[PDB]
RNA sequence: GCGGCCCCCUGGACGAAGACUGACGCUCAGGUGCGAAAGCGUGGGGAGCAAACAGGAUUAGAUACCCUGGUAGUCCACGCCGUAAACGAUGUCGACUUGGAGGUUGUGCCCUUGAGGCGUGGCUUCCGGAGCUAACGCGUUAAGUCGACCGCCUGGGGAGUA
RNA sequence: CGUAAAGCGCACGCAGGCGGUUUGUUAAGUCAGAUGUGAAAUCCCCGGGCUCAACCUGGGAACUGCAUCUGAUACUGGCAA
RNA sequence: AGACCAAUGCCAUGUACGUCGCACUCAAUAGUCAGUUUUCUGCA
């Protein structure tokens, strides 16, 4: 709701020509985002995405770069929703049958960390399944407890995560990006012209999208 | 209407704080996608949930049923109690799937596809109508139907809903 | 309703290390009877395991077609790779009388009665895809007539 | 195709502002001109290089590659020839259609507060979007989207031969 | 017609083909109608006779053309500005 | 970096890729009519 305070627009380079309608653009060779399009397209963003996530849906935050996290585990896992922080497997939506025994495989494997059999019969090999707790949990994190693919996807920039904008694309998911002016609108649904790399512009930004996720009529 | 907004002497003030002359005039073409549909679910995505749901149907694994009696199945933590309600006919179907004459590949995305209807229509209770056979979709399908991790629980249908040759089939719901 | 046809089986070769390996592809098209028409390619080592990667590629990538009663509205031209084809709706002009493997789709498209004539390569893997793109850019009155306002 | 420097005679291109003519334009079969290199004719020149040629090697042989010599030729004047993978293997002229990084040559504006900032032309290089393409790739210098006129193609060989 | 066959080695240019934009006139091309002709048979259509069919046959359509007259003037051409 | 390395009878190659099934039986409702006369029957 209130005025982005601190990004106002960065990409001097690899600037693309589909973000010409969203530049003001002036300064010291870098491209200035034209604010004042996207309080707009924000509020829509926020709008859309409320009513879906006023339906019980799923929204699945995507945060891949630094310092998306862990900002995306705090904005997600401040709602009742999922994330994703680390490296976004290829294919964990469009493939989600194989990627679907992978999240099977963490659990069994955390049911058998913290309780069950874990100091069992070798030092070395329970070391070696550990840190495949690690790899696994840092891979799957937040997704482990979906158990669908999701009704919506909230991608924090466009370029980086291309892969997750196409395979939502080619599954029918709303696309919320956060595009920057070097990005390219794909199939985004909801485009919001922003600041993609900017710790305050993303905490800001996720602290608006988290909070219209669980806002609460009460 | 236009939504509410800084102001435009605001915006303007905004533009003023740019520093140096700090304005982009850029004027190209704008192309909008269309609103989707609120009813949305397109075909596309149904056959992918009917795809996903039909992915857990394998042939070579073969879960453990109780052998004596009538077909029943509970998933583990789901109370026992419910295999009991569908076997007294407490639960009643809202939809209804007939497998009977299908091949076995059909039969696993038939099934699938219910799986995922009742999923998105919140509906708890399916029947499933196999008729009867011998190594066939009778036998085969209870199967594939408890390595489902949405299904909860199944039990041999009573009469009025085909008794033998047909099961009553429980959905987990996010509801 | 489903009603499945096959169009071209062959057998491709690959060339190893210790002499040659053999498999086989399908090609086929699904289609309701009421637009909706699919192909599917397919390839395998023998040939059942081939038209079933066809088949249940085909159900899914169907595309849907403006019909008219029971055949196409005007003519349409669609090209693909080296193959270009022509099609006429022949206002009930009897029968499908189309180029093999293109009989194939335009039957199972539903329609059933137009002229056809494909030019070009006849490679059957382009003539379909050759009248899908064609049945596809091919709109109808109530189309035409909601996109130029009436 | 043109590579030291200088003079003389001379062709074109591009840019800036303004003036003038007023469709005078585009393409072009036959026709005419120019057209690398080798070659030919007449007369010069001839250092280097070098077909031919000779010798030495190498080799089974070596009319070759390698070595040592070496004539025409290459150089000049005038005339002929009239061809090349004469190639961006892409005819000429015009119009339209997203971009990025350079090079080169003009010109305008702004504190020129420097080897700057903002534009606007001409030619050119690399990469790429849509589109096209059998593919490879082309991609505002198109092989995209069109128009005008010309040239040429129609299976391989025989044969670009008689 | 880059690489499959196919862009003259490159230009200049005659005859030829094509030609920005506005107004007026003409009406040659173009279009509309009319008239004369386009033989009959044959093809086509609707009927009729051979027991049916082939066949024969009545009427029409057609013969996509040419010529002349009457108009229309948007485009192309001619002429004037 | 940069010696020297020539040639390799005659044929046809293939069979060969075209797909399925299930069933079943247990019960009501023949016939039965009548039954002397009365009456104390713990108490606060």
């Amino acid at each position: 709701m209130l005025k982005a305070g601190v990004h106002f627009g960065h990409q001097t380079r690899y600037w693309n020509p589909k973000m010409k309608p969203f530049i003001f653009g002036a300064r010291n060779k870098v491209h200035i985002i034209n604010l004042e399009k996207t309080v707009p397209m924000f509020n829509e963003a926020l709008a859309e995405l409320n009513k879906i996530a006023s339906r019980k849906g799923k929204i699945l935050f995507v945060g891949t770069k630094r310092a998306a996290s862990e900002a995306v585990k705090d904005a997600a896992l401040s709602c009742d929703q999922f994330f994703v922080n680390h490296r976004w497997l290829g294919g964990m939506l469009t493939n989600w049958k194989t990627v679907r025994q992978s999240i099977k495989r963490l659990k069994d494997l955390e049911t058998q960390s913290q309780d069950g059999t874990f100091d069992k019969l070798t030092k070395k090999e329970a070391l070696m399944r550990t840190r495949e707790l690690e790899k696994l949990e840092n891979s799957l994190g937040g997704i482990k407890d979906m158990g669908g693919l999701p009704d919506a996807l909230f991608v924090i920039d466009a370029d980086h995560e291309h892969i997750a904008i196409k395979e939502a694309n080619n599954l029918g998911i709303p696309v919320f990006a956060i595009v920057d002016t070097n990005s390219d609108p794909d199939g985004v649904d909801f485009v919001i012209p922003g600041n993609d790399d900017a710790i305050r512009a993303v905490t800001l930004y996720l602290g608006a999208v988290a909070a219209t996720v669980r806002e609460g009529r009460s | 209407k236009k939504k509410t907004t800084l102001s435009e002497e605001d915006q303007a003030l905004f533009r003023q704080l740019m520093a140096g002359t700090r304005k982009i005039k850029q004027d190209t073409i704008v192309h909008r996608p269309q609103r989707k549909k609120i009813s949305e679910v397109p075909v596309k995505r149904l056959i992918q949930e009917q795809a996903d749901a039909s992915h857990y149907f394998s042939d070579e694994f073969q879960p453990l049923l109780n052998t004596e009696g009538p077909v029943k199945y509970v998933r583990p933590d789901v109370s026992h109690f419910e295999a009991k309600k569908l076997r007294r006919g407490d639960y009643s179907p809202e939809l209804f799937l007939a497998l009977a004459g299908l091949t076995q590949l059909q039969a696993k995305q038939e099934l699938g596809a219910l799986i995922a209807a009742c999923r998105r229509e919140h509906v708890f209770c399916a029947c499933v109508m196999h008729g009867h056979g011998k190594h066939i979709l009778k036998q085969q399908t209870p199967l594939w139907l408890a390595q489902h991790p949405h299904v909860m629980a199944f039990h041999q249908a009573p009469k009025e809903y085909g008794g033998d040759a047909a099961l009553l089939v429980l959905i987990e719901v996010e509801e | 309703e489903l009603q499945e046809k096959l169009i071209a089986v062959n057998r491709v070769s690959k060339t190893v290390k210790g002499g040659r390996i053999f498999s086989f592809t399908a090609l086929t098209v699904v289609g309701d009877g009421n637009g909706r028409v699919g192909f599917g390619y397919g390839k395998a080592r023998e040939v059942p395991a081939a038209i079933q990667k066809a088949m249940e590629k085909a159900r899914r990538n169907m595309i849907n077609v403006a019909l008219n009663n029971g055949t196409l509205q005007h003519p349409v031209k669609g090209v693909h790779t080296g193959s270009r084809v022509f099609m006429q709706p022949a206002s009930e002009g009897t029968g499908i009388i189309a180029g093999g493997a293109m009989r194939a789709v335009l039957e199972v498209a539903g329609v059933h009665n137009v002229l056809a004539k494909a030019y070009g390569s006849t490679n059957p893997i382009n003539v379909v895809r050759a009248t899908i793109d064609g049945l596809e850019n091919m709109n109808s009155p109530e189309m035409v007539a909601a996109k130029r306002g009436k």
